[PDB]
């Protein structure tokens, strides 16, 4: 879930 | 008739909900591209990708959402994607398209490899929400409520999500009592449309299942959000 985490944090 | 703390919350939500838009390049395709099944599906892939991009941006700004455990944040996002997308796509079908483009969008959805068994209840949902002439307020709050649902699979702290959700349900309820006093049942009926939203988790899974037999392809974000692997 690295992509969803990235989109959550940016 | 809304406490000041409820006014603040309402304004945060609407602010956040409104700075999301359907890009013009995608709505242009609805008119301009040829009407083949290959091109129809490609456009839906773009709308879907955009719905999910928009879901995330909305989610990350929801009050208290940063305070939740990181794993649960992801379980919410994935738990909610289908329900939130179908709702948004309803707002778009009814309200954020010029007059003739419902009919075309519809014609594309009707020739993109989706069974009538999923189409019928989809368009029946779109019809029924349009006849309710659902407000922007309503779309927005309802969307926040779906996202912060404590009922999704894999949430470790269901209570923490319930504490973010409750305030949203109280606002929406008061808005109903206020803006629709001749319909005391309004709040219950909006909750009834949430109950019908939950129906699409099953449908969408089936829809993705049929597309995958014909080897259609999906984007990185979409495969990730729905565990298509
Ligand atoms: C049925 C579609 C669009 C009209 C709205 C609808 C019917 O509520 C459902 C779903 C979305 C819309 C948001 C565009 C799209 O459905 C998908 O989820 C999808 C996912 C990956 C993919 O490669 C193609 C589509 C296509």
């Amino acid at each position: 879930n690295a992509l969803l985490r990235y989109l959550l944090d940016k | 008739e809304l406490t000041p703390d409820q006014q603040t919350l309402l304004h945060f939500i609407m602010d956040s909900y409104n700075k999301q838009r359907m890009p013009q390049e995608i709505t242009n395709k609805i008119l301009k591209e040829e009407f083949s099944a290959e091109e129809n599906f490609l456009i839906l892939t773009e709308m879907a990708t955009n719905h999910v991009q928009v879901l995330v941006e909305f989610t990350k700004k929801l009050p208290g959402f940063q305070t939740l455990d990181h794993e649960d944040q992801i379980a919410l996002l994935k738990g909610s994607a289908v329900e939130a997308m179908f709702l948004r796509s309803a707002e778009i079908f009814n309200k954020k398209l010029p007059s003739g483009h419902s009919d075309l969008l519809e014609e594309r959805i009707r020739n993109s490899g989706i069974s009538d068994e999923y189409i019928t209840p989809m368009f029946s949902f779109y019809k029924s929400i349009g006849e309710l002439k659902m407000t922007q307020e309503e779309y927005a709050l309802l969307t926040a409520i779906v996202i912060l649902s404590p009922d999704r699979q894999y949430i470790k702290d269901r209570e923490a999500v319930e504490k973010l959700q409750e305030p949203l349900l109280d606002v929406l309820q008061k808005l109903c009592k206020i803006h629709q006093p001749e319909n005391p049942q309004h709040f219950a009926c909006l909750l009834g449309r949430l109950t019908e939203l939950r129906t699409f988790n099953h449908h969408h899974a089936e829809m993705l299942m049929s597309w995958r037999v014909n080897d259609h392809k999906f984007t990185p974000l979409l495969c990730e959000i729905w565990d298509v692997q």
